[PDB]
């Protein structure tokens, strides 16, 4: 194919790249002279501006650093397509994040925000706003999170409608942000409203983490309401997404899936396949593996022994603490039914001794 | 030396196994039949009962998860969530 | 000129009768007059040809089309024949354009001409017909009729969208990009054989992602959202997994950056970029080869495999040799080269000791076939005055006993000189096109069987010809019914069971 981009611009850019490991005072001057060579726009001078910002951040020179970052922001909506400029500005933001001057960090962030607003960088823009929202959730901030959510929703509003048909990914990120928020405030009604709106309008390409979070919330809502199949499927998809991504929430999602699969009765195993030599033998998952092994074997005594032995990681979750009574009722019912299948006319105290429970509980069951 | 390699931009492919030795719906094993078939003989015709693999790499007997999708409900792990990516171990 | 005259006649007649007479008159006289005159003269003049609809539409007369639409809307059965003649003209134009006889036609030019014709007809519709439903339905049906006579159109549309997506040099801003993408998807709406189209789209994705890393980063999301809103779920999940792979690759990149930020013991991992892609979304290509690996790449692959088996356990990596790139720091200046994962094994053998030959690099390398020749000729054959791997037997064809050397070549001031002998063309040479056509044909052939069994298991049966109607109805949205093929295929299962037909008499099925 081939295409002659430029020879001299690349040559001086690489000369300054070599110079960067020498004294920075000369590297900055050479990079600034690369921008003077072409004059109009930059192309290789676009990367020269990024290098100048990096080196200036090394020798604490911020004013012209931010002026040249404004120049790069104007360069994003220039002959350089908004393709590698987003990676370049993400790298610049990460480099700025190295220091701890939060005032400078937020000045940089707001200048970037306004420039991207002016450049109508739709995808890049809500990617940046979603990143800011995730940062706010990680610091449990909602004052500006709410404003960001409202702005993103308004951008998603099709005047009459509050939603587009291709901004489904936008609304997906918005609802992921709101799902994290209402996990912080544990608001069940808003959680179900969010999950319904997401299920309806979100249909689009997801990022695996976002899909996993939304499916985790959906499974939580379903198992709070009572649906076992829907909760199991949601935990299934969320755990698949966590397997793909690698977030620490994988273990908690797998434990929730284990709880859900035991509650749908009909004798199914959640530790069978994915919980293997890597995950079946995991110390935080071995307790659940043993629990479901007893569930398969219908060993009520061993199941209760494991429940009492690892109560710090079995019923520690308030939700699993709520569901342990139902799980015990189900396993006792299964053991009783299996015991009374082969014969007829059996006394109650023998069943009570076999089940290691009170006689009144046996009568009620 | 006259030539030295500096960078690399390789692409690494991976395969999914999570090999285990147990089942879920029949509670028997990955192989060696299930609850709905028991023995090897009695109208098997080379044992038409194999292992089904999903897109998530979970493994069951084909009959097991087939009846799971048929008997209780089809919505849990439907054609959108559970795929059919392989047949046999 | 007749249409203006008759419109003036209508206006003068109605004005004269309304001003010179009462109210109980008017409608009968004008009704019968316009009925008779318009019917007769319309028939004659707009089905003869003389300045007729075909000619006034070919030259692009907007006012004539507008006045024709505004005049013929009053009389019934006028829009019907107008749309019939427009469809006939469109059929003639398509047959003149979709002609297969003659080899040497440019694909991109053909698609550009088809898109220009569609846009011109849409503009004429908007300007004259006032967005009439009948005209839109007729043009959509006509496009469906004349577009499915061939099978190379979807691939040409895929290459056009690849050209539009690779770089937005034309139309830097976003509004025109959005409009052209909308027009492209609208054109794709009236197209059949989506399987090969989406296969070629995936091929373009593989070409643009494995060779370029800065393609759009913002328009990929728009592309796949349009695919979500346009297509169903057959290979849209393939695209989902394709993008999931990039997401996991960048997550692994940042976590590995945190890994080498915390020490790193030995060196060899100077500047590495390892990526995580799945086998279910990126195909092998040919065979999953088993070639050797250079030493620094060997260390990088070992480190990545150890990490993936330590913190991503439950899955093992498979090694393949088709993709990747590297930078080769050579050394009067130090110019860094570029090796695309194939010649870097030869450069490994040279790092150990150069002045080798073809036998040396074919015996101690486990190196593949003529792709090796193309990779090796990159550094020596067809080289401008920046040669970095010179040889004594200067010749065009490749020998066996020929020695390689190195020339400093100070003229090569470029410190990132690359040899892009690969990716010479993107025409999709017949072999892969035929194999994927066979693959998608088999896909359709088992999808139809899945549909027929899944539907007729929840329904009843037939005696001679009742069920065929239901399967054609449920496959109506997919493709043509093909009665002969399905009739010949339904009787092939009689040698088995599953509601067969019984060999002795084909009427008693295995219910
Ligand atoms: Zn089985
Ligand atoms: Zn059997
Ligand atoms: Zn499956």
């Amino acid at each position: 194919s081939n295409s002659e981009p430029n020879v001299d611009l690349e040559n001086q850019y690489y000369n300054s790249k070599a110079l960067k490991e020498d004294d920075p005072k000369a590297a900055l001057s050479s990079f600034q002279k690369v921008l003077e060579l072409e004059g109009e726009k930059g192309e290789w001078g676009f990367k020269a501006l990024k290098q100048m910002i990096k080196i200036n951040f090394k020798l604490t020179n911020f004013p012209e650093m931010m002026n040249r970052y404004k120049q790069l922001l104007t360069y994003i909506r220039s002959a350089v397509t908004r393709n590698y400029s987003e990676k370049s500005i993400n790298s610049i933001l990460d480099y700025i994040s190295t220091s701890k001057q939060m005032d400078l960090l937020q000045e940089f962030y707001e200048t970037t925000l306004e420039a991207l607003k002016d450049a109508k960088n739709d995808r890049l823009w809500f990617k940046t706003n979603t990143k800011l929202g995730k940062l706010y959730l990680e610091r449990e901030e909602y004052g500006k999170l709410q404003k960001i959510l409202r702005q993103l929703h308004q951008s998603c509003q099709t005047d009459d409608g509050e939603d587009d048909l291709k901004k489904g990914t936008q609304l997906l990120e918005i609802y992921a942000l709101e799902i994290q928020m209402y996990t912080a405030q544990k608001n069940n009604k808003k959680l179900k409203a969010l999950y319904e709106q997401s299920l309806h309008i979100k249909s689009a390409i997801p990022h695996p983490l976002i899909m996993g979070v939304i499916r985790e919330c959906g499974g939580k809502m379903h198992l709070r309401e009572g649906e076992f199949e829907k909760a199991h499927t949601d935990f299934f998809e969320a755990f698949k997404n966590y397997d793909e991504s690698g977030s620490p929430r994988r273990t908690t999602c797998l434990k929730y899936l284990v709880l859900a699969n035991m509650l749908m009765k009909s004798g199914i195993n959640p530790f069978d396949s994915q919980e293997a030599k890597p995950y079946k033998n995991d110390p935080e998952i071995l307790a659940m593996t043993n629990l479901v092994s007893a569930y398969q074997n219908n060993d009520i005594t061993e199941f209760e022994k494991i429940l009492k032995t690892n109560h710090s990681n079995i019923m520690d979750d308030p939700f699993i603490r709520e569901h342990i009574e139902e799980l015990l009722r189900n396993i006792r019912t299964q053991v009783l039914i299996k015991l009374i299948k082969p014969y007829t006319r059996i006394h109650i105290p023998f069943i009570s001794k076999e089940l290691n429970i009170d006689v009144a509980d046996v009568e009620s069951l | 030396k006259r030539f030295e390699v500096k960078k690399w931009n390789a692409v690494a492919l991976w395969a999914w196994d999570i090999v285990v030795d147990n089942c879920a719906i029949c509670r028997n094993h990955i192989m060696d039949l299930c609850i709905e078939c028991q023995a090897n003989q009695a109208s098997a015709t080379s044992e038409e009962c194999t292992v089904a693999w999903g897109v998530c790499n979970h493994a069951f007997h084909f009959h097991c998860i087939s009846r799971w999708l048929k008997t209780r409900q089809v919505c849990p792990l439907d054609n959108r969530e559970w795929e059919f990516q392989k047949y046999g171990h | 000129v007749y249409i203006k005259k008759v419109e003036a006649r209508i206006n003068e007649e109605i004005e004269r009768v309304m001003h010179c007479l009462d109210k109980s008159t008017e409608e009968p006289i004008v009704k019968v007059v316009e009925r008779e005159l318009i019917s007769k003269h319309m028939k004659t003049i707009v089905e003869m040809e003389n300045s007729g609809l075909v000619h006034m539409l070919k030259n692009g007369k907007t006012e004539d089309l507008g006045c024709m639409y505004k005049l013929f809307s009053r009389v019934p059965n006028g829009l019907k024949t107008m749309c019939e003649c427009m469809s006939s003209y469109l059929r003639e134009q398509g047959k003149a354009l979709v002609s297969e006889e003659g080899e040497g036609k440019n694909p991109v030019d053909y698609i550009q001409g088809l898109l220009d014709l569609k846009s011109r007809f849409d503009r004429f519709l908007l300007e004259s017909f006032n967005n009439d439903r009948l005209f839109k339905q007729t043009i959509a049906g006509d496009f469906e009729y004349f577009l499915n006579l061939n099978s190379r159109s979807p691939e040409y549309l895929s290459l056009f969208i690849d050209d539009k997506l690779k770089k937005g040099v034309k139309g830097l801003t976003e509004q025109e990009v959005e409009t052209i993408l909308d027009k492209a998807m609208v054109l794709f709406r009236f197209m059949q054989e989506k399987d090969v189209f989406e296969r070629y789209y995936k091929q373009h994705l593989a070409r643009r992602l494995l060779t370029n890393k800065s393609v759009s980063d913002d328009s990929e999301k728009n592309m796949i959202s349009k695919l979500k809103t346009e297509c169903g779920c057959q290979f849209t999940s393939k695209l989902e997994g394709m993008f999931r792979d990039m997401s996991i690759s960048n997550t692994t990149m940042d976590e590995f950056r945190q890994h080498l930020q915390a020490t790193g013991v030995s060196l060899g991992g100077v500047d590495l970029t390892v990526r995580v892609l799945t086998t279910g979304y990126w195909p092998t290509q040919s065979a999953t080869p088993k070639c050797n690996i250079p030493p620094a790449p060997r260390h990088a692959f070992e480190i990545f495999r150890r990490f993936y088996l330590a913190k991503h356990s439950g899955r093992q990596l498979t090694l393949q040799h088709h993709m990747g790139s590297a930078d080769l720091n050579a050394t009067t200046r130090k110019h860094i080269l570029q090796v695309s994962t194939f010649q870097m094994t030869i450069l490994m053998l040279f790092n150990n000791r150069e002045k080798y030959t073809f036998e040396e690099i074919q015996q101690e390398t486990d190196i593949p076939e003529r792709e090796l020749v193309r990779a090796l000729q990159s550094l020596a054959c067809g080289k401008p005055t920046q040669r970095v791997l010179t040889k004594e037997p200067k010749s065009k064809e490749i020998e066996n006993g020929h020695i390689f050397t190195v020339n400093d070549q100070f003229t090569s001031k470029l410190h990132r000189v690359k040899i892009q002998t690969v990716a010479a063309k993107q025409g999709e040479s017949d072999p892969e096109r035929k194999e994927t056509r066979q693959k998608v044909d088999d896909d359709r052939k088992h999808e139809i069987e899945a549909a027929i069994v899944r539907i007729m298991k929840s329904r009843k049966k037939m005696q001679h010809n009742v069920l065929v109607a239901e399967v054609t109805q449920q496959l109506k949205a997919r493709f043509l019914p093909s009665p002969v093929v399905i009739k010949k295929r339904i009787e092939g299962l009689i040698e088995r069971e599953y509601l067969a037909r019984t060999p002795e008499d084909r009427k008693v099925y295995t219910y």
